[PDB]
């Protein structure tokens, strides 16, 4: 165990890669629509994701869908390997 | 059975489909700022 | 009413970090449950 063990099924380079997409979408909502705009953007961030602003949350919703699916799938693969295992 | 690793060589396939949506968003943001 | 719907700039970061926190638990609850269904353990 450990806190360095709190960065495993997503790579050491993916946990630092998901943050690039978070600030990259909150800056597009700045351009398709500052203390209240950032409050709206992650008010729109945890609630999954104008015609220009709707396609921001529609595509961001599919991107975060695969990562949280690629996290739960890779985490279960270790627990199965750390299952039998002898 | 050790790794069980999670090769981000293909996790980039998720990032390449998102930035295209942000660029598509900037084209609709300009036709809404003019119309 | 904001807890059932997952998670004001000061109030926005509260519902965002809480949304990531509850995301890992429900992902670790599903992953750990899926591993037992595969390898049925026997406790002596
Ligand atoms: N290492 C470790 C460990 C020990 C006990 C229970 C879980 C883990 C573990 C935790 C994590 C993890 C990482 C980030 C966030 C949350 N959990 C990952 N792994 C893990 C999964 C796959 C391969 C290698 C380690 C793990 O084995």
């Amino acid at each position: 165990p450990g806190v360095f063990s709190f960065l495993d099924p997503l790579a050491y380079e993916i946990w630092m890669c998901i943050v690039f997409a978070y600030i990259g979408v909150s800056v597009v909502l700045f351009l398709v629509s500052i203390f209240n705009s950032l409050w709206f953007s992650l008010g729109a961030f945890m609630q999954q994701g104008s015609l220009s602003g709707r396609i921001v949350g529609g595509v961001w919703w599919f991107f975060t869908l695969i990562i949280i699916s690629s996290y739960t799938a890779n985490l279960a693969a270790f627990l199965t390997v750390e299952r039998m295992v002898s | 059975e050790k790794t069980s690793a999670l090769s981000l060589s293909n996790v980039a396939g998720v990032f390449y489909i998102l930035v295209g949506g942000l660029g598509l968003a900037m084209l609709v943001a300009l036709i809404e700022f003019c119309y």
